[PDB]
């Protein structure tokens, strides 16, 4: 309900809060395809900023992986990628950051 | 124009004609600009450029742009193209300056466009000055646009360690 409605019940501000929370929660509650499905959408919206949250939430999530995620988790960041300079940069950088640590290690430091 | 035997001169006479444009009507003007761009094998250029600069001054003036603004953007496009081909010069520096003066996004977008481009183009030298120029501009200024500007530039970085 939240997901859907909020989508078409708007307000960016809400998203900030919820994002943050969601950010922690991920794969302890599974339903991956859906959740992904959502996540993509959330990003769908413009705003470098709106887009950005899906990646950040993801870090706790990614790290944990779910009912299918690690392989693919690795595949995805690749599949979804962006320019728009500082938006480019965000993709690049997260990557670059990613680039910079053994992704397993990477996850551990950053997450905390 | 498909008199592709296309004589030198003719291209050249344009400016004269173009002068008339100062008695505006953008829409007409606009048609001109496209038209204009074409002839230049990166030449009859300077005289023009100069003239452009004249335009530029003219553009300053006191203005109450409403139509001409548009023109400016266009001009810049028209202008942009040339440069690609050309080796260009001080004139260009001036845009940079000019741009600093200005206050609306579309230009920033162009600028940015330039950011991109230039990032590709790198013969560099100019940039550095400009970067300096910019440094001034920057010091000299505040805004989201700027704020954004900083970001990329910052991103870019080099010397004066």
């Amino acid at each position: 309900h939240l997901c859907e409605f909020i989508e078409d019940c708007e307000f960016t501000v809400l998203a900030t809060r919820i994002l943050h929370l969601l950010g922690q929660e991920g794969p302890k509650t599974n339903n991956p395809s859906k959740y992904i499905r959502f996540i993509y959408n959330r990003v769908v919206l413009e705003h470098e900023e709106v887009r950005a949250g899906a990646v950040s939430a993801l870090a706790k999530f990614g790290a944990q992986n779910e009912e299918m995620l690690p392989s693919i988790l690795v595949l995805l960041k690749r599949c979804v990628m962006d320019d728009d300079n500082e938006v480019r940069d965000r993709a690049t950088f997260y990557l670059n950051v990613l680039e910079q640590k053994q992704k397993a290690l990477n996850a551990g430091y950053i997450l905390n | 124009k498909e008199h592709p035997a296309h004589e030198r001169v003719l291209q050249d006479l344009v400016m004269d004609i173009l002068r008339v444009l100062s008695t505006p009507d953008l829409e007409v003007r606009k048609k001109t600009l496209q038209l204009a761009l074409d002839l230049v094998s990166s030449r009859n250029v300077e005289e023009l450029v100069i003239v452009l600069k004249k335009e530029v001054i003219k553009t300053n003036n006191v203005s109450e742009h409403e139509d001409t603004d548009k023109y400016r953007q266009l001009l810049v496009r028209t202008l942009h193209s040339c440069s690609v081909r050309f080796p260009d010069m001080a004139a260009n520096v001036i845009p940079v300056l000019m741009e600093f003066l200005s206050d609306s996004n579309e230009a920033a977008a162009a600028d940015v466009l330039e950011f991109v481009r230039e990032a590709i183009q790198r013969f560099d030298n100019l940039r550095m000055l400009i970067v300096e120029k910019m440094l001034e501009v920057f010091h000299a200024i505040k805004s989201v646009k700027i704020y954004r500007g900083a970001l990329w530039i910052l991103g870019e970085y080099c010397s004066t360690k």
